[PDB]
């Protein structure tokens, strides 16, 4: 259908970024929106057909091209902090009629004046309360991802080498560890609840995995701690 | 397919009083398709300073145009409108009858 | 007075050199108000009172729309010509619009033509498409399968178009809502014919006819077309042929913008 | 146009009905769209209205009144998976799609057998944190963010053990403070009177 890339990205202010967007549905109309908290989707640029493009509500800092039907790249010539947002590419068979929009997955972009305070998550798993097992015959593991910034994080649970979703509840939003600060680092919790009989099997393996989108090779790093590149941080527990 | 031959009407803006400056009109209408060639004729010869409206569209899908030039009508000056169209095998000449 | 707003599109496959493959212009009544073609690729005003009252934002947005419409119009003509199995150059046309009548009632219409003949005609009350042949029938089926587009069109024709019209009517009221009365005369032209001739009038809507003995409308009247004089006013005529062996008394009757006129000969 | 207005957030109960309102002031109207957007995901098309009245699609219906300038999205027999944002968008006279700020719909699960308790999870060898789990409480319970800046508390989260057709609320609290117990972790929230605190 329609694909957007990359989907998560940290950027030094001043860098040039191009977000890619492609659809093979042969749609004539394509759109770039940014989504920001408390506001409705705001149009950046659009294109009703190949060979033309128009300016949306917030074009400044951005440019597009549409030489062909399939592709609609959004370029930020020189990124600035205010361009941290979630960018959605969308297409429609024709512009301005009743045909709906088909949205790409969204691209999360954080533009930073200084990479000095990017941190990866610390990940830890905590094994179920024995009292819970006795009281409920269920067993809840908890995973915590803490101290990360920015909040480009995806947590997943893994039982015996395969990802699970049943019995899982991950916070929909991360929490600010220090709500006052604007460069506050973040925390995220998740839970995996199983039957006591499943937990009490010695061969059952539990792993909490957290994917972090961070710096890249070409990003300059000067801090005395480890360079916070894109990485997976995980933690595990065995049944008892 | 149906091709429709242009109606051609030649007439002055105001009632023509000989010796008094006026506008000579050639209203070309009802034709289809839209490609058409229109000339106003001065005693048999084409006039160079001729103006015309943009191609116009009628409800019945045909087209119309108005061609016009300023002129001082005299008794001996005969005026005409020459149009060509795909429906026409050779240019059709319509005289201004006062 | 009754007023109307309409937009036409013309598409040509394989046009001769120089001639655009796509043209679109709007009218209010007889006055062009907007134009666009595949050469300029810009929507532009064709009346001073449009340019003066619509910000560049209007022209920019609809230019982008028209560039899209241009492409789609080519694809649609291509599809029609394939289904008709036609070679060479053929035309595709569209007309959309609405009328606001004097009594305050409205009409709305949308239709298509291929090679200058009706092809598809919209009925916004039955929400359906009339097809004139089986090529049109195929399109009708695809179009009618998309109920939202029909609903959308009913709404645009009945509400939005009328709102646009009232708006342009205000913009151009000095032109569109003025009245210039006709100057009317009768001329005699071995057969004699009476010509009733009107000129200098605006709006172009005018009713001219011949009566005999003031009681009956004459059969066999030759009607002239209402023609632009070039100065923004119009002219027209009507004629009858006289019967020397008849004792009929004739008179020209003209109606224009609420005024009636009789010229007894 | 100029304004599209919808409530910031709505909370209803599993199995009930909710009406999400969207009012619009626009210059011209060419139809109104509803989109669903799950958190962290792409909006997906729900409905389009442009003439007056009610149009049904499964559990969802969409209503429009042009004269009043509003529409609602009606969700019947609410399920947890309806938890999402619902976005309103109107096409104006220039066919510009103008988007409302979205309504976040929160759904309270029907907890058939509440058994509120606070548990202490087992310490991790690789962490200095101790972790407390408030769980199996009824959906009317709200969890407050803590007062102590060095104690962190997560919003309640509904998990679904689909195998056993069982749903439960929980919230997590953690700290590295030496003076931090599970018995006091959620003291800033109004918790059920029968909340079970296992002795250490
Ligand atoms: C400037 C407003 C040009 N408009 C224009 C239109 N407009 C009418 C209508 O919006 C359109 O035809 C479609 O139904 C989609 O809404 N139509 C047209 O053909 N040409 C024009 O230049």
């Amino acid at each position: 259908g329609i694909t957007q890339a990359p989907t998560s990205q940290i950027l030094a202010a001043g860098r040039r970024m191009t977000l890619r967007c492609t659809q093979d549905m042969r749609h004539n109309a394509m759109y770039w929106y940014r989504q920001d908290l408390g506001l409705g989707l705001r149009l950046i640029h659009y294109s009703n057909t190949a060979g033309t493009t128009g300016k949306g509500e917030v074009p400044d800092g951005y440019s597009v091209s549409r030489a062909n039907t399939d592709d609609f790249p959004l370029t930020l010539a020189s990124a600035v902090p205010s361009q941290t947002s979630v960018y959605f590419c969308a297409s429609s068979e024709a512009g301005g009629n009743t045909g709906e929009l088909f949205f790409g997955e969204g691209s999360r972009l954080t533009v930073l004046e200084d990479l000095k305070n990017v941190f990866p998550p610390e990940v830890a798993v905590f094994e179920p309360s024995e009292a819970e097992i006795s009281h409920t015959q269920k067993a809840t593991l908890v995973c915590l991802a803490t101290g990360f910034y920015p909040d480009h994080v995806e947590l997943s649970w893994w039982v015996n080498g395969k990802e699970v979703h049943s019995g899982v509840c991950t916070d929909p939003q991360p929490l600010k560890e220090q709500p006052a600060l604007n460069d506050s680092r973040y925390a995220l919790s998740s839970r995996l609840r199983v039957s006591a009989t499943f937990w009490q099997n010695p061969r059952n393996h539990f792993r909490c995995q957290v994917q972090f989108y961070g710096l890249s090779e070409n990003d300059e790093w000067t801090q005395d701690r480890a360079k916070p590149v894109t990485q997976i941080v995980s933690a595990e527990a065995w049944g008892r | 397919m149906i091709q429709r031959t242009p109606k051609i009407q030649v007439y002055s803006r105001h009632p023509a009083e000989n010796g008094k400056s006026n506008f000579l009109n050639c209203y070309v209408s009802g034709f289809h398709p839209s490609d058409i060639e229109v000339d106003l004729l001065k005693n048999g010869e084409r006039i160079e300073k001729v103006e015309h409206s943009d191609l116009s569209f009628s409800k019945d899908w045909s087209f119309y145009l108005l061609y016009y030039t300023e002129f001082t009508p005299t008794e001996k000056d005969e005026y005409a409108c020459r149009v060509n169209h795909v429906t026409l095998s050779q240019p059709k000449i319509v005289k201004w009858d006062r | 007075r009754t007023h109307s707003l309409r937009y036409f599109r013309l598409g040509v496959s394989d046009p001769i050199h120089g001639v655009p493959e796509f043209i679109s212009v709007g009218y209010v009544d007889s006055h062009p108000i907007t134009t666009y073609d595949s050469v300029t690729r810009q929507k532009e005003p064709r009346a001073p009172w449009m340019a003066e009252n619509l910000a560049p934002d209007h022209w920019e947005r609809y230019t982008q729309l028209l560039r899209g419409w241009q492409q789609m119009f080519k694809v649609e003509l291509k599809r029609l010509q394939r289904h008709y199995n036609h070679s060479g150059s053929h035309t595709y046309q569209r007309m959309i619009g609405c009328e606001l009548l004097e009594d305050g009632s409205t009409t709305g219409f949308l239709q298509y033509a291929y090679d200058g003949q009706d092809f598809l005609i919209f009925n916004k009350d039955t929400l359906s498409w009339l097809a004139v042949d089986n090529v049109a029938h195929t399109i009708k089926q695809a179009w009618e399968a998309n109920q939202h587009e029909l609903l959308y069109q009913k709404n645009w024709l009945e509400e939005e178009c009328i709102a646009w019209l009232k708006r342009f009517l205000e913009y151009g009221k000095d032109t569109l809502q003025r009245t210039e009365p006709p100057l009317v005369r009768v001329n005699r032209k071995g057969v004699t014919a009476l010509f009733c001739k009107a000129h200098g009038f605006y709006p172009p809507e005018i009713y001219m006819t011949w009566m005999k003995n003031g009681e009956e409308i004459v059969q066999e009247i030759d009607y002239g077309d209402i023609l632009p004089s070039g100065d923004g006013t119009y002219q027209a005529w009507a004629s009858i042929e006289l019967d020397p062996q008849s004792s009929n008394l004739y008179s020209c009757h003209v109606e224009h913008s609420g005024v009636h006129m009789v010229l007894q000969v | 146009g100029q304004n599209i207005d919808q409530p910031t957030e709505m909370t209803a109960t599993e199995g009930a009905i909710v009406q999400i309102n969207c009012t619009y002031q626009t210059s011209g109207f060419n139809g109104l769209f509803w989109y669903q957007q799950h958190a962290g995901e792409a909006p997906t098309f729900l409905s389009y209205n442009v003439l007056d009245g009610l149009e049904e699609k499964g559990r969802f219906s969409s209503f429009l009144s042009r004269s009043k300038g509003y529409s609602y999205l009606l969700l019947k027999e609410l399920q947890m998976k309806d938890s999402a944002s619902y976005l309103c968008a109107v096409m104006d006279s220039n066919f510009q799609l103008i988007w409302g700020a979205g309504t976040k719909l929160i759904i309270k699960p029907d907890i058939q057998n509440p058994d509120p308790a606070v548990y202490q999870l087992r310490d991790s060898k690789s962490s200095d944190k101790s972790v407390c789990l408030f769980t199996d409480f009824d959906s009317q319970t709200n969890v407050s963010q803590s007062k102590d800046s060095d104690v962190y508390i997560t919003d309640k989260c509904v998990l679904d053990m689909r195998s056993m057709d069982f749903k439960s609320n929980s919230a997590v609290a953690w700290s590295n403070k030496s003076d931090f117990a599970c018995a006091n972790a959620f003291n800033n929230s109004i918790i059920p009177e029968d909340t079970f605190f296992p002795s250490p």
